[PDB]
């Protein structure tokens, strides 16, 4: 019944996504930080070659040309130790960052499978709100999910009751909630206000009129009894 | 602006929302918003 | 009860003050080792920012600070043990107070967290108020007030049980819930090994710090571990190698400490992601995942603030 | 599993002009059909 409105809202949200991405520069901050960390690691690794590590110089040719092989050996050994420590530190940092990226990629694959390939009921897993569907988008060294969520709005207050008692029996809602606009009682959905006439087809009988705490007295219309009263003199 | 200068303050966690809780008065939404995050 | 570590102690290390202290020759020799100190400082800053981000993602999941009504009647369910107690200065619950009570320098600086314990307790109280007044609606959108007996009835409907069972046994369910909440305090007050995870994290951090401090007493092959002693006993050309080997030993100690801190920070980040997921899926809603929000058919969960952690 | 479209399998909402792509087809009523047998 509200197909055009929901379609227009979806189109407007998709249009606003481009504005929120084109204007805000910190949208791709995670991917940018990954790239910057890799670049800084490479730059530090290549700049560690200029360090002497206690040696006379960082150039192997200068050490070989200035000093005799006996002490040139220990100078080259110090340089080798320093550069090997640098390489080991780089490899350890790369292993840690690779474990972090593996965790992130496992999370991304789980979210893909549970939001794009299906509908997930996990709260705050496929976006903020009641998840409808998600759309993946390819990104450099990453992925972007467009989570379409259902957000309720324009809430009103209605007097509620846990059950109703009509003929000494307690009637409970099958799907919905008993609400009151002040004078009359109706049955409606929990996530959308759609007042329906409380009938036997919408409720079920359980217990008596005295067991439920907070039960109210309201009529329960029976379509079968009403149709029988029509075919009667 | 407070002429603009650097000011220090205790951070606020958010606006206080006293939910109108009672034995009745259910809150049910009449509309909805399609949000894309 | 479920306890998960959320954060660590944010530690800042002055590499120059640790390796050398106040010696200028040692600093001039350390300058020849490259940007290792810069890498260490950057890694520690990243760890601190990551701990702050984990705390924010775990506890700061609501945009508004929901408050409980002045009347604390919720259909017979007693939440006084989990609701904040205004009598004590710290606006924490009795359970939070018990959890807080159960949990017990040469260039090393400890950075205080961004969110204080009071702010974390306020976030937890807001989560509890939203859960007891609106149920699961405040997590998906605006907070929609609902009577708690009806909320628990709908949660009974989510596990395959009709709401008549709850509406006809409301007093029994309330009494069972109150008895379980009361027994939780006894299970936490009597058993000291219940909070072993947070205490183990704190002990690991403290032991790493103590080991890093005690590594300064090591000689690492040199004649002495005191820089002034070897400076006053040897010539600058011959004390050079002693300073160099001391610098190498202390730099290796710092690198080992930073690597262990990175590994523990990755572990704590995984734990904090799990804690935030459990918060969102058990407190802000009802989860269908088995053994994810406790043993049995999950009805609802209540968060509790803990030192460097969270209790569900 | 093709079942006969009856009132017990469907619910009524709105009118005949609000749904885009709605088709015209008979919805059999078991209660109305059983009442036609007990009628002269």
């Amino acid at each position: 019944e509200n197909q055009k409105l929901i379609a227009n809202q979806f189109n407007s949200a998709i249009g606003k996504i481009q504005d929120s991405l084109f204007s805000t520069p910190s949208a791709l901050g995670k991917l940018q930080d990954v790239v910057n960390h890799n670049a800084q690691a490479l730059n530090t690794l290549v700049k560690q070659l200029s360090s002497k590590f206690g040696a006379i110089s960082s150039v192997l040719n200068d050490i070989l040309s200035r000093l005799d092989p006996p002490e040139a050996e220990v100078q080259i050994d110090r340089l080798i130790t320093g550069r090997l420590q640098s390489l080991q530190t780089y490899v350890t940092q790369q292993l840690i960052r690779a474990a972090e990226i593996r965790a992130s990629a496992n999370l991304a694959a789980t979210k893909m499978s549970e939001c794009v390939l299906g509908q997930s009921k996990r709260v705050d897993f496929c976006g903020k709100g009641y998840h409808l569907m998600s759309f993946p988008q390819s990104a450099p060294h990453g992925v972007v999910f467009l989570h379409v969520t259902y957000v309720p709005a324009q809430e009103k207050n209605f007097t509620t009751a846990p059950a109703i008692c009509h003929d000494g029996k307690a009637h409970f809602p099958r799907e919905g909630v008993f609400v009151s606009n002040g004078t009359h009682w109706f049955l409606t959905q929990r996530n959308f206000y759609e007042p329906q006439i409380i009938t036997t087809d919408n409720t079920f009988v359980s217990g008596n009129c005295d067991v439920v705490i907070g039960i109210v007295n309201n009529t329960v219309y029976d379509p079968l009894q009403l149709e029988l009263d029509s075919f009667k003199e | 602006t407070q002429s603009q200068s650097i000011i220090a303050y205790t951070m606020s966690l958010g606006a206080e929302n006293s939910v109108a809780y009672s034995n009745n008065s259910i809150a049910i939404p009449t509309n909805f918003t399609i949000s894309v995050t | 009860t479920e306890i998960l570590p959320v954060s660590m102690t944010k530690t800042s290390v002055d590499c120059t003050m640790y390796i050398c202290g106040d010696s200028t020759e040692c600093s001039n020799l350390l300058l020849q080792y490259g940007s290792f100190c810069t890498q260490l400082k950057r890694a520690l800053t990243g760890i601190a920012v990551e701990q702050d981000k984990n705390t924010q993602e775990v506890f700061a999941q609501v945009k508004q600070i929901y408050k409980t009504p002045p009347i604390k009647y919720f259909g017979g369910f007693n939440f006084s043990q989990i609701l904040p107690d205004p009598s004590k200065p710290s606006k924490r619950s009795p359970i939070e107070d018990l959890l807080f009570n159960k949990v017990t320098f040469n260039g090393l600086t400890v950075l205080p967290p961004l969110l204080t314990d009071e702010m974390i307790a306020q976030y937890t109280s807001a989560l509890l108020a939203g859960t007891i007044t609106s149920g699961w609606t405040f997590g998906a959108g605006p907070a929609l007030q609902i009577p708690f007996p009806m909320q628990m009835a709908y949660r009974f409907n989510g596990i395959g049980v009709t709401q008549n069972v709850l509406y006809e046994n409301q007093k029994l369910i309330a009494n069972q819930f109150n008895s379980a909440i009361g027994k939780i305090q006894d299970s936490l007050f009597s058993t000291p090994s219940a909070l072993g995870k947070l205490q183990d994290v704190v002990n690991h951090n403290a032991q790493a710090l103590n080991t890093l401090v005690k590594q300064l007493s090591s000689k690492f092959g040199a004649i002495s571990s005191v820089l002034n002693d070897i400076l006053s006993r040897l010539d600058p050309p011959e004390a050079e190698v002693q300073i160099d080997r001391l610098i190498t030993g202390r730099l290796q100690s710092l690198q080992t400490y930073v690597t262990q801190q990175l590994i523990r920070a990755a572990e704590i980040r995984a734990s904090a992601n799990l804690a935030a997921t459990k918060m969102s899926e058990c407190v802000l809603g009802q989860s269908k995942r088995v053994d994810f929000c406790g043993k049995g058919y999950h009805l609802m969960s209540f968060p509790q603030s803990a030192p460097h952690g969270v209790v569900f």
